[PDB]
């Protein structure tokens, strides 16, 4: 009696407003040196939560899981389940996003000023 | 198998149990979901394949039928071989995921939980439900997955991650009633197949030559003017037999389900129902995710079928996507072992401290 995630990286997530990067490394939640902010490995998937001051004092929650041509099924399905729970961290506040390479949303894109951009290659599998 | 704790998955099908290691891409072991008990003396039962070979000796009992548990002492005998038989461990020794059918009844939930602890002194357990791990496992969080095994079809609407019941249909329809079909209409064609044994290489034709036709009555006419649809099957004894039609009418019945003598409505139209009962502004991500999972939709043709039924449904703009993954057939535990092996997944689990304190009822609390 409760199903709290302890990940530290729930306890940053969403508390200023922003843009957060994390990478699924190995069926973990990894954040994303912020220099390198934009440049998505296609072998591999990730979350980012994009938080947005509102007028009431709160945050308003744009989650999205970006999936790269070549990661492989345990990084999409992480991916996809971690958005999940950081929803639900968030109290359900979020709205879910899904990325595919190659078609991502014009609001997902919007967040990367200097223009996202794909580099080959990734982590290893967590199979 | 053992990163720290090593968890296990276990996906407890109507006709197929599929069990394995949290972490591993594929089940370890998937075989037949059936209990042989003696049917004079010896207390003493079979599992699975060697239940099947011994039949001729024994009582044999399916535990689950259309997806829920309806004998706990032989659902019991599948987890005791499945732990030591199958995958070889000590139960005691591992945090263990179990999968459920959409609507699960309560009692049911409380009873996986009771004997996991109880039974087997599982340290943790969790329940999740079939199709959401399949959506999870194809890298989704909203869509509508159709799922269809051997004893049960379901389509089951998800978004942000939770099922939909109020929008969940169930469908007595599915891969037993198409063997069972198929065997019919081979009799018919002038060859007999109505024993037990014959059910089994029915089983093999249909997995092996079946197959959805895009347009149902065109082939009928292809078939019925040229040979060039028919294929050859051998049997056992070396005979040689010739399937023709056969091939496509059978999961057929997956889309005419009068075929069968059911006024039901077939699985394209159900996938629509499910859709329809959901709020209209969800709808346009439900039909551009239709997730099939599962045995029966294993035919090939069947996402192309599945396409154009809907696209004949919905409005003309809608835009229709079929994800059918060649893996399908375990989705289910793939989604489950992904889930199970998650860094944040340790604080999902029902531990069996939380166990000692609630008692069964903790799982409608734990897993949603
Ligand atoms: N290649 C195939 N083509 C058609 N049907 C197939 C194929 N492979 C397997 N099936 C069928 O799929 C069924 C078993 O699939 P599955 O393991 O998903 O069902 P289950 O989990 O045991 O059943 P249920 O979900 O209803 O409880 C059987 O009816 C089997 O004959
Ligand atoms: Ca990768
Ligand atoms: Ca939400
Ligand atoms: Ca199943």
């Amino acid at each position: 009696m409760g199903s709290v995630v302890e990940h530290p990286e729930f306890l940053k997530a969403g508390k200023e407003p922003g843009l957060q990067i994390w990478r699924v490394e190995k069926f973990d939640l990894v954040p994303v040196p912020t220099c390198l902010y934009g440049d998505f490995f296609t072998g591999d998937a990730y979350v980012i939560l994009k938080t947005v001051q509102l007028r009431n004092g709160n945050l308003q929650y744009d989650l999205h899981y970006w999936l790269g041509n070549e990661c492989s099924q345990d990084e999409s399905g992480a991916a996809a389940i971690f958005t999940v729970q950081l929803d639900d961290y968030l109290n359900g506040r979020a709205v879910q996003h899904r990325e595919v390479q190659g078609f991502e949303s014009a609001t997902f894109l919007g967040y990367f000023k200097s223009g996202l951009k794909y580099k080959k290659g990734g982590v290893a599998s967590g199979f | 198998d053992g990163e720290d704790v090593q968890a296990l998955v276990i996906d407890n099908g109507s006709g197929m149990c599929k069990a394995g290691f949290a972490g591993d891409d594929a089940p370890r072991a998937v075989f037949p979901s059936i209990v042989g008990r003696p049917r004079h003396t010896g207390k003493d039962s079979y599992v699975g394949d060697e239940a099947q070979s011994k039949r001729g000796i024994l009582t044999l009992k399916y535990p689950i039928e259309h997806g829920i548990v309806t004998n706990w002492d032989d659902m019991e005998k599948i987890w005791h071989h499945t732990f030591y038989n199958e995958l070889r461990v000590a139960p005691e020794e591992h945090p263990v995921l179990l999968t459920e059918a959409p609507l699960n009844p309560k009692a049911n939930r409380e009873k996986m939980t009771q004997i996991m602890f109880e039974t087997f002194n599982t340290p943790a357990m969790y329940v999740a439900i079939q199709a959401v791990l399949s959506l999870y496992a194809s890298g989704r969080t909203t869509g509508i997955v159709m799922d269809s095994g051997d004893g049960v079809s379901h389509t089951v609407p998800i978004y942000e991650g939770y099922a939909l019941p109020h929008a969940i249909l169930r469908l007595d329809l599915a891969g037993r009633d198409l063997t069972d079909y198929m065997m019919k209409i081979l009799t018919e064609r002038g060859y007999s197949f109505t024993t037990t044994a014959e059910r089994e290489i029915v089983r093999d034709i249909k997995e092996k030559l079946a197959y959805v036709a895009l347009d149902f009555e065109a082939e009928m006419q292809t078939a019925a003017s040229s040979s060039a649809l028919e294929k050859s099957y051998e049997l056992p004894d070396g005979q040689v037999i010739t399937i023709g039609n056969e091939r496509f009418r059978c999961p057929e019945a997956l889309f005419q389900p009068s075929f069968l003598g059911m006024e039901s409505a077939g699985i394209h139209e159900t996938t629509y129902n499910s859709i329809m009962k959901c709020d209209v502004d969800i709808r346009k991500d439900l039909y551009g995710n239709v997730v099939l999972s599962g045995g029966t939709t294993m035919f090939p043709g069947i996402a192309d079928r599945m396409n154009k039924e809907l696209t004949a449904l919905a409005p003309s703009t809608m835009k229709i996507k079929i994800i059918a993954p060649p893996e399908r057939k375990y989705s289910v535990w793939i989604g489950g072992s992904i889930l199970a092996s998650l860094s944040t997944f340790q604080q999902m689990w029902i531990s069996k401290e939380e166990y000692d304190e609630s008692g069964p009822s903790i799982v409608h609390r734990k897993c949603f």
